[PDB]
Formats: C-alpha cells, sequence, structure tokens
C-alpha cells in the first residue's frame, strides 16, 4: 500500500553542477524523510532526516525540501562534485510509525571536466598468464561513452576516474582484454563511440 | 556509537542455516531487518519495537527474527536459497517519535549457491604501462587485473611500496559477469595505478596488488581436486622499470 517514488531512477552530470533529486510518497499526517547515501559493497550513511512539521533541512551543500501537502519531496546538492556519485535512497517512515519504508534510489554519475583530453588506447605487457593482453583507453573526456561491445572472449569495463593529487590531474579510463586470436587489444572500443582523434599506438 | 553486523561476507551451499548477527550499543528500542536486491531498494524483512516483541514486514518469507535482549536482533535463514542471494542491512532506531532518526549497519553480502564447486577464488596479475603511455603522456598506468573468482566477495587494493595508496587509484565500482547469462557466473575486476614516469622507471619502485578474497571456512567440507578456495590474499608485484 504504501509507497515510495525516487526519480529519476539514474542521473548523469556534469561536475560543479547543481542537481535535484526528487522523492514522492503515498498519503500524511505524522512521518519523518530520511535521505541516506551508500557506496557500491558499503552500508548506508544518513544524510539528513526531515520531520513532517519542517519544510527545510540543510547540510554543508546538501539541501532537502519537503512539500507535505503535495507528498514531495527534494535533495538539493549544490555545486556537485566527482566525490558525490553514489546511490541516494529516500526512506519515509510509515504511519505507525515503527519502520522505514524506502524507495528504489536513484544512482548519481557526476562527471569530471577533463581539461585537456588526450583519448588514447594503449597495450599493456602480461605478467602470469601469456596472451591475455590488456589495454587501457583513457584521458578521453566526460561526453565519452564506453560500450560493452560484441565478442566471445573480450570483455570492456565501465569508465573510472582517477586523481593524481601530486599532479592536479583527472583522467577517465577504461580496461579491455581477452584470450582470442583475432582481437588485438585495440579492437575492443572501435565498436563504441569513440572520437576520431583518439590515438592508436601499435605495440 | 553504532550498529554492528556480522558477518561481513558469508557462502552458503542451499538448504544450510545461517544466523546472522546484528548488535547495537545506542540503546535504541526499535531494530529491523533489510534485504537489499538490484531494482528493488530496501525491502522489510522484520522488524522489532522492543524486547520480547517481534513482527513481520514486507517479505518476511523465509527468515525469522528474535528479539531476547534491547541490544541484538539476529536474523535466522531457515533454508538457504538462492533466491536469497542479498545483501541485507540491519538497522536500529531509539524510539516512536518522529525527531529520531535510523542508524544503519554496513551489510552482510550473502551469496547461496547450489554447490561449492562453484566458488573460485581470484587470479591476480599487474599489467605494467605502457612505452607508448609514457612516451605521450609522461605518466604510467598500471592494471591489476582479478579475473575468475566467485562470488563477488573482493577487496583490491594498492600498495606501493609500503603504503596503501588512493592517490592515483581507481577501481571498478562493481565486477562484471565472465558469463553474463549465468546465475553463477565468474567474475572479474580491475583497478588502475597511475604514477609519473619518472616515478616508474625507478627499478627501487615496489607495486604490489592485492585482492581480499571472502570463501569458504575451515569448517566447510572440500571434496574437489583443487585447494579449497577459502578467505585469503592473491597479489601480484611488478618493479619499475628505467
Amino acid at each position: 500500500k504504501q509507497e515510495v517514488t525516487q526519480i529519476p531512477a539514474a542521473l548523469s552530470v556534469p561536475e560543479g553542477e547543481n542537481l535535484v533529486l526528487n522523492c514522492s510518497f503515498t498519503d500524511s499526517a505524522i512521518y519523518n524523510l530520511q535521505w541516506f547515501r551508500q557506496d557500491p559493497g558499503k552500508g548506508l550513511t544518513s544524510l539528513l532526516l526531515i520531520q513532517s512539521s519542517q519544510r527545510e533541512q540543510t547540510s554543508g551543500r546538501l539541501n532537502a525540501s519537503l512539500d507535505k501537502s503535495s507528498g514531495r519531496s527534494t535533495l538539493y546538492i549544490a555545486a556537485s562534485q566527482p566525490g558525490d556519485s553514489a546511490t541516494y535512497l529516500c526512506a519515509q517512515l510509515n504511519q505507525a510509525g515503527t519502520a522505514l519504508i524506502f524507495g528504489k534510489g536513484t544512482t548519481l554519475s557526476v562527471s569530471s571536466n577533463i581539461q585537456n583530453p588526450d583519448p588514447a588506447v594503449y597495450q599493456l605487457r602480461d605478467s602470469k598468464s601469456s596472451d591475455k593482453s590488456v589495454c587501457l583507453f583513457t584521458d578521453f573526456d566526460s561526453q565519452t561513452n564506453v560500450s560493452q561491445s560484441k565478442d566471445s572472449d573480450v570483455y570492456i569495463t565501465d569508465k573510472c576516474v582517477l586523481d593524481m593529487r601530486s599532479m592536479d590531474f583527472k583522467s577517465n579510463s577504461a580496461v579491455a582484454w581477452s584470450n582470442k586470436s583475432d582481437f588485438a587489444c585495440a579492437n575492443a572500443f572501435n565498436n563504441s563511440i569513440i572520437p576520431e582523434d583518439t590515438f592508436f599506438p601499435s605495440p | 556509537a553504532g550498529v554492528t553486523q556480522t558477518p561481513k561476507f558469508q557462502v552458503l551451499k542451499t538448504g544450510q542455516s545461517m544466523t546472522l548477527q546484528c548488535a547495537q550499543d545506542m540503546n535504541h528500542e526499535y531494530m529491523s531487518w533489510y534485504r537489499q536486491d538490484p531494482g528493488m531498494g530496501l525491502r522489510l524483512i522484520h522488524y522489532s519495537v522492543g524486547a520480547g516483541i517481534t513482527d513481520q514486514g514486507e517479505v518476511p518469507n523465509g527468515y525469522n527474527v528474535s528479539r531476547s535482549t534491547t541490544e541484538d536482533f539476529p536474523l535466522r535463514l531457515l533454508s538457504a536459497a538462492p533466491s536469497q542471494t542479498s545483501v541485507y542491512f540491519c538497522a536500529s532506531s531509539y524510539g516512536t517519535g518522529i525527531n529520531y532518526g535510523y542508524t544503519f549497519g554496513s551489510g552482510t553480502r550473502l551469496t547461496v549457491v547450489e554447490d561449492l564447486n562453484k566458488v573460485f577464488p581470484p587470479e591476480v596479475a599487474v599489467f605494467e604501462p605502457s612505452e607508448a603511455e609514457i612516451s605521450h603522456t609522461q605518466k604510467a598506468t598500471l592494471v591489476c587485473l582479478a579475473t575468475g573468482f566467485f562470488p563477488d566477495h573482493v577487496e583490491l587494493s594498492w600498495w606501493v611500496n609500503g603504503k596503501e595508496v588512493h592517490s592515483g587509484v581507481c577501481t571498478d565500482p562493481q565486477p562484471l559477469k565472465e558469463q553474463p547469462a549465468l546465475n553463477d557466473s565468474r567474475y572479474a575486476l580491475s583497478s588502475r595505478l597511475r604514477v609519473s614516469a619518472t616515478f616508474w622507471q625507478n627499478p627501487r619502485n615496489h607495486f604490489r596488488c592485492q585482492v581480499q578474497f571472502y570463501g569458504l571456512s575451515e569448517n566447510d567440507e572440500w571434496t574437489q581436486d583443487r585447494a579449497k578456495p577459502v578467505t585469503q590474499i592473491v597479489s601480484a608485484e611488478a618493479w619499475g622499470r628505467a
């Protein structure tokens, strides 16, 4: 009966933007709302708690609004950073109120701004296994999206942003490897939407 | 002052019983168990409004709980089923008032399989930076590849010389399936460590990637030819190259 709806299910925005997380819920009367953050493979960290008696609740760059009449709630993240990327859960206390009912969550992705995109694919040297050639699509800007591609032996990871603090340098990277023969390493990414001037040096 | 759940990870054969522990030292009256599934959010299983009191939640079937004391609230799996492969979260709250919030534990990743023969430790290999990347960017990316492990109960970390590093590191948030159409698919996880070319060109610098794998206990029986995939650390190393 009681339902908590979070929209959108997935949100991707460039860093530096303000972003909005929506949460709607059935019924009214006495309740509270609690927003949580969880990173992949870890627990839930409580971000904000809004009672029915309140309309606003803030904490740092987080702003939580509550409209009791319409049944809508909103989580504002001002000046989003890549460190804000996580899964955001909205939960409403039931009418008893003895338990907490959750929404399906919003997976937020805040893409880093790449100063000077230098997209390239480099093949790396092996270790414990013959063949099994691994290589790295790196230094592309945040607008680039990597595909899983089609092959029996080829695998491609999702994008991934690292930050070298000693150099003030961020860079995206996706990894591809395989154990087949017809597959040279660099041919995994050509199927995906890749920039035209990407550097493809042969090993 | 927090909620502690045990164990962090668990692998179960179908039909086995298992109890998930949850304790809190915050003198909270309310406690509840949840299970998290992909695309499902958190679903309530059981909750307790005090010692000796227990009520059913949204999905109580397959589980039972007890509240003998205020601090403890164990979750008992009657007969482990593959449909119970999930992440289980324990939460507590002080009382009835809406001014009080909920505090969650770290969770328990629990995987149920028909046969323990499906449990595999990861194979870890570090791949050294390419000469082309060093020449083009004056940076050197190391790639650590953990492949073939099941379940996805792994913790990857990088160690440069003696120190565990986080700067210049990013790991895949989720491991991928080597056979994506299978429930019991073995997984693969990668991670990158990027350093300066001059740091990598020092032959005295030692790079170590290790994956902590949570597998079987030493009490579980093992009738396979290969080594019992117990909880272990698999590592791979590389030295700098001038």
